[PDB]
């Protein structure tokens, strides 16, 4: 028999998967989406800070709502 | 890889070994003159002792030299037992060698394979002599013991 | 001789060694195709590239799709 | 996957007395398996043996209860 | 290969769509800035020996350079009237502060 | 950076606690003489049994730093090759390559880790 | 916003840490297990139920037993070395790639090559505070083994790195999108295993810790706490190179069980090798090293480098 | 099968004459097997199958065994079936014993009868050969089948005649199944 | 902050670096120096491109030979003295309030990080080491790398020259 590894591969296996569902629910939780803006380049990088500036918060990005609602003419 | 007894004294330049001294005497335990001060009879387990690993050859070894100093043979039951477990016992030493030898190098998993079948060897001295190793099972006129029935046929099953 | 020598002895050599020439053989193939289409022209430019009407490099700009 | 093994499986967990039947025994022993009951022992011991196993495993003994 | 190279393009097209109203939101806060990065320069030396914004006490900075020539200021000019949380915030941005 | 600056720090603080919470839950014993020597298969060591430095490991070592220096030239190819020029690029990375084959095989050759002692 | 950036950045770090320490102190039992099981053994079924407490029970022995620290002062310098190998064995995660941002970590192949060097400065230190000439031709012949093979190592890491397109790990995963990589570079695999084996000191490759050979190797000379860190460290280790041969040959999927199904078998497979090689001689591994991996190592290297160039002739 | 190199009598195999050919496909052969390790895939196999074989571990103490009915282990004094001592003080399971681990003393008990005051066996010098049963004429002595007979202290080894008659007592049962196993084959 | 707590950092360790005459103690002292001094070059740099190369040729590789060399041991290991540390210590708190004190900008370098480059800049929107290590191998300027391979080629011949004497 067998089945006798299952335990410790299962939860080796188990361990390891939670960091990432850790990150995850964290994430979509306590910031608004499941991923937080990666920053390699240097455009991603001054979009965050335009995201950044124009709300404390990127992640609540502001729709299109936020144009300015008319112009008379 | 030391046997638990050997002490080399080495002297290495880099890692290679130039003078190699081996002090065999570590485990040295006067057994000429204990031997000596006991009976024939008696100084019979002695020889099994020496050379641990094979057990009934050293036994063969010291009943032969009797036999040929008291002038008798065996019979012929007798010397087909005695071939027996003198193979017997080589197939175990030469397990004992080589599962050693793995270690020596590094390699578990032959020793461990190994060392189940001999299990199965030892079990076949316990059956006739009545203990794992260090029987007293070969004696100066042929075996102590007769063998128990169906042993044969157990020994078939495991060789095959 | 020789040839079944190395080939007894160094296997992975030889092997390796027949991959090395594979590699620079068609190394040399893929320099060629590249400027078969002049290569340099390239189809898609790094940054924000703009010319003015006539420019040499104006009148280089590949038309094609892709 | 389960080739009438779960079902043995069943066997020896139901009749162990459920749940925590199964569980104390196996606590207990490290291992879980199915004999006949040879004979009860004048202290509390019982003995099972089945051939299904190998000589290793052909008998063996339950100790008696109150020994923890 | 060919799928990596396609969406990466992508995202390069895509980028360069984008770029330039960044740049156009971009020059306004430059000027802004500067306008209002000059007048603290007069302002703060308002009583110093002989200070002449723009320059080191007289003779200009740069002078090869025709007239009407704007030479943006190194960064710490750029923040010469600034706090740390400022300077950070966008100095230390690649270390996440 | 500072970032994963401060998460060795503070992973290097957690590992010293935790070493440092040991070193008081095991329990002392009184020091013997005996228990504080080097083991030497439990017969005496010998003389103050520094090794000899009269060895090769420094020669593999210095073999290693070439290649690793030159493992460090080789490092860039893999983002420069999108921007170089072509022959350039090809030519150059090929000869440093074709460069070290020769010094091995030559130095095979020369069999220079067979070393008589 | 920005400091919820923060945060999160430590809560990871943090997770991930106790996380990868339990799991290696509790694949300490998949090892017995299993080797347990190639051998005919049984492995460990004895303590709680089947074992399973079986490495907390360990721990608790060792920080139990006492610290027999070597001669009089060389309190701090013997008690320096495991902090600062396990310290690596850790901190070398922070680079692996993760979909959901834990960072931006660019160069992550540069930090791969730094961490996996750094290794022969701890073991070094740590024989050389032990003063034993058992503990000291262990971290010789350790440190021998570590560096030859960090040539090989480099030059290997390129081969991918080209085929990638950038040192940023996180494309592999993006390359991998159709099929998986192994399949390409099958022979890689093989020497990469036999690399990632000798980094971690595993046998065939146990020429550092070893045994019947050197006693322990360097870690002849080591007490309980100190032994507990070495043996944390080296299982640390392990699991991490066998990540790293999951996210560059076996697809990269983050995000997917399948990925640490596959963590499992190759850490299985590190044990597998565990307990069926023999050990190599000195002399016969620097040949392996120098006189064939290398060799190798060029070839493919000389090999992809103009497949890339074709590459690019061709788009 | 490639040719010898030295050519063999009967009574002996040489296990090395077989030549290493260098036909091509042998080389190739050999070739392939080291740039992809056949040999070793080979082995990596068989261990991964041998998995699949049942461990041979006895679940010792619930599980246990095998012995046999000759088993050499602890010592004991029978009695008779009426309960009286076997021994008489023959003395010659001493003057065999090989270890010289068994001492005796032996006077008239009131009744006039022959036997043992002191009777004494070291456990920490006998070697468990049985010699001392095989030579007693009344099988007073056995080496009795317990094996599980270990001790915190040294002292607690040294059996005197009490000690010894009480495991005669109380292994009696399984002592009378191997003689009457033994007896007439032995 | 960081920049200038390395610089404290540094100046410490520099101090224990003029003091301890044990070679390992040297040794280990170099190494510290070494993560200072990449971290430093990193900041002050476009990235971390070159700190990851040092570090891994200079300490990762080559400080090896003199830690292995200088494996004399002295024939008897550190006898550590508590008050060289507690003086770190106490020099490093005061410089390191001082560092608090200090004036957060004009205390720090004017090089120009990736960031601390300009918006418009069209150039820095390309992979961060592409544009800097691009002449290295284009040509007029990459027969010198051929020079440096060549340099190392030369100087293992020079080195089984001199570390080949009669053994
Ligand atoms: C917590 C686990 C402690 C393990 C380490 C240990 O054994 O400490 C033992 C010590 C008392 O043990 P003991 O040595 O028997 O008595 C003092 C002798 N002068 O423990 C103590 O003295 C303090 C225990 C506090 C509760
Ligand atoms: C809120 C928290 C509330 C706490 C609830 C209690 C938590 C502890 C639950 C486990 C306690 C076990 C008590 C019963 C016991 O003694 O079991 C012993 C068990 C088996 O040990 P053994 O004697 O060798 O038998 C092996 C049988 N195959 O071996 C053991 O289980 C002993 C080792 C247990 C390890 C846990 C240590 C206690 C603290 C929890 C860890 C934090
Ligand atoms: S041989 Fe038997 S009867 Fe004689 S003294 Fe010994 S135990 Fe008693
Ligand atoms: S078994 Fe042998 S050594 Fe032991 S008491 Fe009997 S005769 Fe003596």
């Amino acid at each position: 028999m067998w089945f006798e590894i299952l335990p410790g591969a299962v939860i080796i296996t188990t361990l390891l998967s939670v960091p990432i569902y850790a990150m995850y629910g964290l994430d979509k939780l306590m910031i608004g989406n499941a991923f937080r803006r990666n920053m390699d380049e240097r455009f991603s990088r001054v979009m965050y800070q335009r995201d950044f500036r124009l709300t404390d918060n990127p992640y609540k990005m502001n729709g299109l709502d936020a144009i300015p609602d008319e112009k008379t003419n | 890889a030391a046997h638990g007894v050997l002490r080399l004294v080495l002297e290495l330049d880099g890692e290679t070994v130039m003078r190699a001294d081996p002090h065999i005497g570590l485990l040295h335990r006067g057994t000429e003159k204990l031997i000596e001060y006991k009976t024939y009879t008696q100084a019979l387990p002695y020889f099994d002792r020496l050379d641990y690993v094979s057990m009934m050859c050293n036994e063969q070894c010291y009943s032969l030299a009797v036999e040929k100093l008291l002038n008798i043979d065996v019979p012929l039951r007798a010397k087909y037992i005695r071939t027996l477990f003198a193979e017997i016992t080589r197939i175990l030493n030469h397990i004992m060698a080589v599962g050693t030898h793995a270690l020596d190098v590094g390699a578990l998993t032959p020793f461990f394979w190994l060392f189940e079948e001999r299990e199965k060897m030892m079990e076949f001295y316990e059956r006739v002599s009545g203990a794992r190793m260090h029987a007293a099972y070969i004696r100066p006129g042929g075996v102590s013991l007769d063998m128990p029935l169906g042993l044969m046929d157990d020994i078939y099953e495991f060789a095959s | 001789s020789l040839l079944k020598r190395a080939w007894n002895e160094i296997p992975d050599i030889v092997g390796g060694s027949a991959l090395a020439l594979a590699g620079i053989v068609m190394a040399t193939i893929g320099v060629a195709n590249y400027y078969a289409k002049d290569g340099d022209n390239r189809r898609y430019k790094l940054g924000y590239v703009v010319y003015r009407h006539d420019d040499p490099r104006a009148l280089k700009v590949r038309n094609d799709e892709d | 996957l389960g080739i009438n093994r779960l079902t043995k499986l069943f066997q020896m967990v139901r009749e162990a007395g459920g749940l925590k039947q199964a569980y104390l025994k196996l606590y207990r022993n490290d291992d879980l398996k199915i004999g006949t009951l040879v004979g009860i022992d004048k202290y509390g011991n019982k003995y099972f043996e089945n051939p299904y196993y190998f000589y290793g495993r052909n008998r063996w003994i339950e100790f008696a209860p109150h020994v923890n | 290969a060919k799928k990596v190279k396609r969406d990466e393009i992508e995202m390069r097209s895509a980028q360069n769509v984008i770029f330039p109203i960044l740049v156009a939101e971009r020059d306004r806060e430059f000027l802004r800035q500067l306008r209002r990065n000059r007048d603290e320069e007069a302002e703060l030396m308002k009583n110093v020996p002989g200070w002449e914004v723009g320059t080191w006490y007289g003779e200009p900075v740069f002078k090869t350079l025709p007239e009407d020539t704007l030479v943006t200021p190194i960064f710490k000019e750029f923040y010469a009237h600034s706090d740390w949380k400022s300077y950070a915030k966008r100095a230390h941005l690649k270390l996440w502060s | 950076m500072f970032s994963i600056i401060f998460i060795a720090l503070l992973i290097l603080l957690i590992t010293t606690i935790v070493m440092f919470l040991a070193s008081i839950l095991s329990k002392k014993a009184l020091i013997d003489r005996e228990k504080s020597s080097p083991f030497e298969c439990g017969f005496d060591p010998k003389s103050s049994s520094r090794l000899p430095f009269s060895l090769r490991f420094f020669l593999i070592t210095i073999i290693f730093l070439i290649f690793d220096v030159e493992i460090a030239l080789i490092l860039p190819m893999i983002i420069i090759m999108k921007y170089s020029n072509i022959m350039i690029w090809t030519i150059t990375s090929i000869i440093f390559i074709l460069i070290l084959l020769i010094g091995l095989y030559h130095e095979w050759n020369q069999g220079m880790l067979n070393w008589s002692n | 916003m920005f400091y919820m950036e923060f945060i999160l950045s430590l809560i990871g770090s943090l997770l991930l840490i106790i996380c990868v320490l339990v799991s290696v102190a509790f694949l300490t039992l998949l090892e017995r297990k299993v080797l347990g099981y190639i051998q005919i053994r049984k492995g460990p079924n004895k303590v709680g139920l089947m074992g399973i407490p079986q490495p907390f029970c360990d721990a608790i022995k060792l920080f139990t037993k006492e610290q027999t620290y070597p001669l009089l002062s060389n309190y701090l310098s013997y008690y320096i070395s495991p902090i600062f190998s396990l310290f690596l064995s850790l901190f070398v995660w922070m680079c692996m790639p993760f979909f959901v941002k834990l960072y931006s970590f660019n160069l992550g192949g540069l930090f791969f090559l730094c961490c996996t060097s750094l290794g022969v400065y701890t073991v070094m230190v740590a024989g050389w505070s032990s003063n034993s000439n058992y503990a000291l031709l262990g971290g010789l012949r350790a440190v021998a083994q570590t560096i030859s093979y960090e040539v090989s190592l480099a030059l290997i890491l390129l081969s991918f790195i080209f085929l990638i397109g950038s040192y940023n790990m996180i494309y592999f995963f993006f390359y991998q999108v159709y099929m998986w990589f192994l399949i390409i570079l099958f022979p890689m695999a093989l020497v990469w295993v036999s690399i990632s084996l000798a980094e971690t000191n595993r046998t065939p490759f146990d020429f550092a810790e070893g045994e019947s050979e050197l006693v322990s190797g360097f870690n002849v000379e080591y007490s309980s706490g100190g032994f507990a860190l070495i043996f944390m460290a080296e299982y640390a280790s392990i699991l991490f190179m066998s990540m790293l041969f999951c996210v560059i040959f076996l697809g990269c999927d983050v995000f997917n069980l399948l990925f640490y199904m596959k963590l499992t078998f190759i850490s299985f497979v590190f044990i597998w090798v565990r307990g069926t090689l023999p050990r190599f001689r000195y002399d016969k591994l620097m040949y392996l090293a120098w006189k064939c991996f290398l060799s190798f190592s060029l070839n493919y290297l000389l090999f992809f480098i103009g497949f890339k160039i074709l590459l690019f002739s061709l788009l | 099968e490639p040719k010898d190199i030295v050519e063999v009598p009967k009574g002996y195999v040489y296990v090395n004459n077989k030549e290493l050919s260098m036909e091509f496909a042998d080389i190739t052969d050999r070739a392939a097997s080291t740039m992809f390790f056949g040999e070793l895939l080979r082995g990596f196999a068989v261990t991964l199958a041998h998995i699949f074989k049942e461990p041979a571990t006895i679940n010792y103490p619930f599980e246990k065994g095998p012995l046999s009915p000759r088993f050499r282990g602890e010592h004991a004094l029978r009695r008779y079936p009426s309960g009286e001592e076997r021994c008489i003080a023959c003395k010659l399971c001493e003057a065999i014993c090989p270890a010289q681990a068994i001492t005796i003393e032996a006077e008239e008990r009131a009744d006039g009868s022959r036997r043992t005051t002191r009777y004494d066996i070291d456990m920490t010098k006998c070697i468990y050969c049985g010699f001392c049963q095989e030579a007693c004429p009344v099988d007073a002595i056995v080496e009795g089948p317990n094996f599980e007979f270990s001790t915190e202290t040294h002292e607690e080894l040294l059996y005197n005649k009490e000690k010894l008659l009480c495991n005669g007592d109380k292994w009696e049962s399984e002592i009378a199944s191997n003689l009457q196993a033994d007896h007439l084959y032995r | 902050m960081i920049q200038l707590m390395l610089y404290s950092l540094i100046i410490t360790t520099s101090i224990i670096f003029l003091n301890m005459i044990h070679p390992l103690a040297l040794g280990l002292t170099l190494l510290i120096q070494t993560i200072f001094v990449c971290l430093l070059t990193g900041l002050m740099t476009k990235s971390f491109w070159y700190s990851y190369i040092l570090f891994l040729i200079f300490l990762g590789g080559m400080l090896v030979l003199f830690i292995y060399v200088t494996s004399l041991a002295s024939n008897e290991m550190f006898n550590l003295s508590m008050k060289l540390t507690l003086f770190s210590s106490l020099i490093l708190i005061f410089m390191l309030i001082l560092s608090f004190i200090m004036d957060k900008t004009s205390s720090s370098l004017f090089l120009m990080n990736n960031d601390m480059q300009s918006i418009i800049n069209m150039n820095s929107y390309f992979m961060e080491n592409s544009l800097s290590l691009n002449k290295l191998y284009n040509f007029p300027t990459n027969f010198i790398t051929i020079l440096l391979m060549n340099y190392l080629l030369i100087t293992l011949i020079v080195i089984v020259k001199i570390t080949k004497l009669f053994k």
